[PDB]
RNA sequence: GCGCCGGAGCCUCGGUUGGCCUCGGAUAGCCGGUCCCCCGCCGGGGUCCGGUGCGGAGAGCCCUUCGUCCCGGGAAACGGGGCGGCCGGAAAGGGGGCCGCCCUCUCGCCCGUCACGCACCGCACGUUCGUGGGGAACCUGGCGCUAAACCAUUCGUAGACGAC
RNA sequence: UGGUAAGCAGAACUGGCGCUGCGGGAUGAACCGAACGCCGGGUUAAGGCGCCCGAUGCCGACGCUCAUCAGACCCCAGAAAA
RNA sequence: GCGGUGCGCCGCGACCGGCUCCGGGACGGCUGGGAAGGCCCGGCGGGGAAGGUGGCCCGGGGGCCCCGGGUGUUACAGCCCA
């Protein structure tokens, strides 16, 4: 059927200041503003009470899939939020049988070497996402730290250098070699 | 974003069907679609009427959902919506386009030689404050 | 007597319908901006939609077979000439009155330009159904000029602008020079208004 | 039925027009991406095929088996005398394609140049460019002529270059030397135009355009053989000796 | 000094699809898209006006070279405004989509 | 029975004839939702003859009056039992509507049946309608407009009347 | 013996019968203002103010025209009308807008006076664009322009023949 | 009725085609409507009414459906189990 | 002057009759001697619950005004029945 009304609202922190030019929303606190366009959803995007501390999406007169919508607004803006509060951190870690991969970063952490993987000579230069910053972190034999605000950009730049480390024409199955998303956190924590 | 809602009690201009050019209250929404309405101070009687052909005004008066004819002309007399209609500038510019289309061909001579001069007058005056546009500069 | 049509954001047969109408009844119609008309229907849909009607060729001779015009404005034009008697003098005699462009040349970019609200796409599709532009369809299929249409635009975009620009200043300079004069034009404004032409 | 063996198709369908090339002087249909990066250079010239003879080079590849040894190479010898710039013409960028904007040429045409613009140059009195030619010695001329250049470093955005062949100095038999758009690829449109109106009646000779070790790409008319059969024109099998109708077609 | 005639388009004649009846004509008068509107228009005088090679006599003036067939607008073809009209002489196919001048001259009001 | 526009409510009363041994048959009376009294009377022998030993050779209808609305300016909720044949077997079914007339309902009824299930107005037959109360009305899309505080606007107003002008030199306002 | 500029008409092809000179565009959102802080070389972002079944409306706007005379009242004097320049215009370059004068009126526009003009006697192709498009010649004054192609011959980078 | 079936072969009843135009089914001997002197007006059938193409350019009613192989009208011109 | 006949060609009007397609008024019949509804005051009396009004309690939106729950029969709204 058409249900009359679906809504959720998203509590947001004091920290953050939200505000939103039709349903292109803005967020901005700590660490930078993120902007996540809406222009395909059609929703009414609300900010009510005085010092804006909760955003209101409403869906009228929507069918099954388009209530759907509502909550993957809300999920995005939450991410949007734990993107400009906490930031976004993927540990991620090169698992190897007999040959090292020697991951070194280019380009200040724009650009990622990877350089002996199953032993080859080809060397894969795969790129971060703009607002990505991958680093080698300490006391850590096989790791990157990639660290950004949009969670669509961090996590699209760590699928990067995980297909680019896949094992042609053998048993994926014995040949566990590649460069694996181990951990999904936050930069500074709660 | 939205401002009017489809509330029981909200007054709504009829744009087209039987009932055209008059103010009808929501008593009670029926369907999806579809109202049941009241027009008890506009000669409205209370019937069904689609949500397609109403075009819902800022004026909301307190009246139950179920409330007979008796009590939306309570609220409707009190809130006094024909007066706060005329008032409105929608129901100028209504009159205005009637007035309009009921414009004789001697009334339509009068406002032809009104317009010219009356437009005259200004095109002075247009050419006056740009001539203080350039003076400015120099 | 020559209409010029937007086709930023109208339905492709919804347009061409209501122009070849026009251009059967001696109307010279000037559809202009074609690459902003749009087709219902995702974009791979309408792409397979165009490139299986590439495929179809005259196999014994490509040379005479079906011409597989790219440009967004020929496209427009062979959809037109799809709804006309075009083997008839009179369907060629219309098509004739028919004039496409991709972008908006010349005569045709300093004059006010209408919409067909019964071809529009805002109106005419539901904003969950998903539609293609006959620019990027024209592009992805061998239309080379795409980028230098819209550089041209992008042009042009700013001189309307500066218009517009000054024609806010003149319209500011009227409603004030309305302001200053109420007095003696008193007489002249007050039977405008019992006849409803400003009320 | 079905090819019983499949063999390849005889001949490229690329170039299915198999007729006399409509030009005796091989267009350039496509010029090089000019980035606004580099030096402004011609791109092309216009060069005449005296002959072909050997060269010896030692080879320099490591891993080959010609590595360090001596070899026997064909070379031809395009004979290519400086070509004297005789006009610069620009084009405006449109979305009907790319237009012809606007043609200047020098002052002072040679009659090399003149030639081309003649069918019968020996019954011809020889008067093109004549009135052109008092555009540039009047103050009322050159005005209209840098108003010309200043218009087309505004609106035009590729820049040719007009250059005829030197004939005068070649061995041929001809005089009517061979006009040619050359492209200038460069930096800006008006450091381009300043640069093509400074060369206007100079020579520009070839170490100016090409260098040595430099992989180019030959325009020209291929040698022309006449009506040719199938056998000749496509290489299809000759048929059987028993053929009655001829051998030397397709079946 | 003024028009006196109004806008009519001679778009086709009444026909089926496969016959058509050249006898009657369909016009389509500018302004007019309704069955509601057409009412003013009826039993209306109207002139296909067309001009030919040799001067024929003008009553009221000397010799043009414009020549006229005269209508009567009979009754509303279809739903939306279009028009029946019928002439002295079967209207030239010639003129599809060419001005026919339905007159005011036929008043009621 | 072709369902041609919006249907009434025909109070249909019928008795078989006076035989010698049954002189005084009884009456069997019937809620037959017809588009007319002539069909309304036709779809009376339909049921009646499936029910008893009863044809319009072997009877007669002794009353085929409307039954009209005994609160037609009051919206209510109408819980319809069908009786319909699919293409692969018959199925029973509730349905609810929420009109001002019972007839309005059973109309709403059979244009939804055809939408949803392709049933014909033929393959349909209606064994009960019932005036509800909201609180015993289960369809969810019915329940949903029980709400003294309903509040809704109407978002996306896709405008008619798109050949008023048919050229015009605006975009029409969809926000209303 | 033809190109540019400046009377009396002949044919021939006809269609037409006021102009709209331009934001971009959104559509679950707009539009116009705006003073106040901000960046920008006057363009943007806010703020607030209005408008929003678009009235700074294409349900629109602009032009609206029997004509002339005399005399008033508004409106105009920064106006109207044609002569030397200033200042504009590539996607398929155009009729614009400016200040200066040699400049002619105090007429035009809106009311109200004074009456006059084939008032052709009830009647159709009337009223425009239009000194239209095209083709011949007839007059006339400036400013001026003095070519080439094809054949023939020749070549052989070409070639059945033409062509090249 | 024979035959796996067939635009196959063979019967019953009635109506067609053949002998027959006409409106509709884009196009068809037979389907659908309807049978014909030569014409004017009116009205319909069966079919339709975005444009071709006469007619929805009604502010038609309520749903249903998204297909990267949509679907779209007797005979009829392409699909099943799952 | 009347009766009859014609117009050189191109046109117009008028009233009358035939057939038509429309439009606008006004009158009446029938019904469950329509059903609902309007207005008298929701008439004195008793009754029920809800898509629950006020009041009260709870949750926090605003500089004390407003909403989201809870309780429940008239209250500072109405509704259905006898």
């Amino acid at each position: 059927m058409k249900t009359i009304l679906s809504n959720q609202t998203v509590d947001i922190p004091e920290n953050v200041d939200i505000s939103l030019k039709g349903r292109t929303v803005i967020v901005k606190g700590p660490r930078g503003t993120l902007r996540r366009d809406f222009n395909h959803i059609n929703v009414e995007l609300s900010l009510l009470g005085k010092k804006k501390k909760r955003l209101r999406v409403d869906k009228w007169w929507g069918n099954r899939k388009e209530l759907a919508t509502v909550r993957t607004i809300c999920s995005h803006v939450q991410n949007m939020i734990k993107g400009v509060t906490l930031g976004f951190r993927y540990k991620m870690r090169s698992v190897y049988a007999h040959f090292p991969i020697n991951v070194v970063i280019q380009e200040n952490g724009s650009l990622v070497e990877i350089r002996n993987f199953l032993g080859e000579k080809y060397i894969r230069r795969v790129r971060m996402r703009p607002g990505v910053a991958c680093s080698v972190s300490q006391a850590q034999k096989d790791e990157l730290v990639l660290e950004g605000n949009d969670i669509e950009l961090v996590s699209n730049s760590a699928a990067l250098i995980q297909q680019a480390t896949t094992v042609k024409n053998k048993d994926i199955r014995k040949f566990l070699d590649g460069i694996y998303v181990s951990e999904k956190g936050t930069v500074q924590q709660a | 974003v939205f401002r009017r809602f489809v509330e029981v009690g909200r007054v709504a201009y009829v744009s087209f069907g039987p009932h055209a050019g008059k103010l009808v209250a929501i008593v009670d929404v029926i369907d999806q679609n579809r109202a049941l309405v009241d027009g008890p101070c506009t000669r409205v009687r209370r019937q069904a009427m689609p949500f397609k052909c109403m075009q819902l005004t800022d004026f909301i008066l307190k009246f139950p959902h179920s409330a007979r004819q008796k009590y939306v002309r309570k609220a409707w007399e009190k809130a006094d919506i024909n007066t706060k209609w005329a008032a409105t500038r929608w129901a100028k510019k209504i009159e205005a386009r009637e007035r309009k289309a009921k414009m004789t061909d001697f009334d339509r001579y009068k406002v032809m030689k009104a317009k010219k001069m009356r437009n005259r007058i200004i095109k002075n005056e247009v050419k006056k404050l740009q001539r203080a546009a350039l003076l400015k500069a120099s | 007597q020559v209409l010029v049509l937007d086709g930023r954001g109208h339905l492709l047969g919804r347009l061409a319908a209501i122009v070849a109408k026009q251009v059967l009844l001696g109307r010279k119609v000037v559809v202009v901006r074609c690459e902003g008309i749009n087709i219902s229907g995702n974009f791979y849909r309408n792409k397979l939609k165009y490139l299986a009607f590439l495929r179809k060729r005259m196999n014994t001779n490509p040379s005479r077979g079906p011409y597989h015009f790219r440009a967004p404005s020929r496209i427009f034009w062979r959809t037109v000439r799809g709804m006309l008697p075009h083997k008839t003098k009179r369907g060629q005699a219309a098509l004739d009155r028919l004039k496409v462009f991709d972008g908006i040349p010349p005569p045709y970019d300093k004059k006010k330009r209408m919409v067909v609200p019964a071809a529009l796409k805002v109106v005419r599709l539901k904003p969950t159904r998903k539609f293609a532009y006959l620019g990027r369809l024209a592009h992805e299929v061998g239309w080379k000029y795409q980028a230098v249409t819209a550089t041209l635009e992008e042009k042009r975009k700013e001189k309307a602008k500066i218009h517009y620009r000054k024609k806010k200043q003149i319209m500011r300079l009227r409603k004030q020079a309305e302001k200053n004069v109420e007095k003696k034009i008193s007489k002249f404004t007050e039977v405008l208004k019992t006849h409803g032409l400003l009320v | 039925s079905h090819r019983k063996f499949s063999a390849p198709r005889h001949g490229s369908l690329g170039f299915l027009p198999r007729k006399r090339s409509s030009r005796h002087r091989g267009k350039v249909k496509s010029f090089p991406k000019d980035d606004p990066s580099k030096p402004v250079h011609l791109t092309a010239f216009l060069g005449y095929k005296a002959g072909m003879t050997h060269i010896v080079r030692e080879v320099d590849r490591p891993g080959s088996k010609v590595n360090k040894k001596e070899v026997v190479e064909a070379v031809t010898i395009v004979e290519t005398p400086p070509m004297v710039v005789v006009g610069i013409v620009g084009y405006v960028e449109t979305p009907r394609g790319l237009r012809t904007f606007k043609t200047v040429f020098a002052e002072h045409i040679s009659d090399e140049c003149k030639r081309r613009f003649y069918k019968n140059w020996h019954k011809s009195k020889k008067k093109a460019f004549t009135k052109y030619c008092k555009k540039w010695q009047d103050d009322a001329g050159k005005r209209q002529l840098d108003k010309d250049f200043s218009s087309m470093k505004k609106y035009c955005q590729v820049i040719r270059v007009l250059a005829h062949t030197q004939m005068r100095l070649l061995p041929l038999r001809q005089k009517k030397a061979h006009l040619m758009e050359i492209q200038v690829n460069g930096g800006t449109v008006a450091e381009k135009l300043d640069w093509a109106r400074e060369r206007l009646e100079q020579q520009v000779p070839v170490s100016q355009v090409f260098g040595q070790d430099e992989m180019i790409d030959v325009i020209g008319v291929t040698k022309g053989k006449g009506y040719k059969g199938v056998t000749s024109r496509w290489h299809t099998k000759k048929l059987p000796r028993k053929t009655h109708r001829g051998l030397r077609k397709v079946a | 000094s003024g028009r006196l005639w109004c806008k009519a388009i001679f778009a086709g004649y009444k026909r089926g699809l496969r016959n058509q009846r050249e006898h009657t004509a369909l016009l389509k008068i500018e302004g007019v898209y309704a069955r509601d509107e057409t009412e003013f228009y009826l039993g209306k005088r109207c002139a296909y006006v067309y001009k030919a090679k040799n001067n024929t006599v003008t009553p009221g003036g000397k010799p043009n070279k414009t020549r006229v067939i005269w209508g009567k607008v009979t009754r509303a073809h279809g739903n939306s405004g279009m028009v029946r009209a019928k002439f002295r002489s079967n209207l030239p196919a010639k003129a599809i989509g060419h001005r026919i001048r339905v007159m005011l001259y036929p008043s009621r009001i | 029975t072709k369902a041609s526009g919006t249907l009434r409510e025909y109070k249909v009363v019928g008795r078989c004839l006076p035989t010698s041994k049954s002189p005084a048959p009884p009456l069997y009376r019937m809620r037959i939702f017809a588009p007319n009294h002539v069909v309304a009377k036709s779809r009376f022998w339909y049921f009646v003859l499936e029910l008893k030993k009863m044809k319009k050779s072997s009877g007669e209808i002794v009353y085929c009056g409307q039954v009209f609305e005994k609160s037609p300016l009051r919206v209510k909720n109408f819980g319809i039992w069908l009786r319909y044949d699919s293409r692969s077997g018959t199925h029973n079914m509730y349905h609810e509507y929420r009109d001002l007339i019972m007839a309005s309902a059973v109309t709403q009824c059979y244009r939804d049946m055809g939408a949803r299930h392709r049933a014909r107005a033929h393959s349909i037959q209606v064994m009960k309608v019932e005036e509800m109360a909201a609180a015993r009305c289960p369809r969810p899309a019915v329940k949903q407009f029980h709400d003294s505080r309903i509040r809704f606007p109407l978002p996306h107003r896709v405008l008619r009347r798109q050949h008023k002008p048919r050229f015009t030199a605006k975009r029409p306002n969809t926000f209303f």
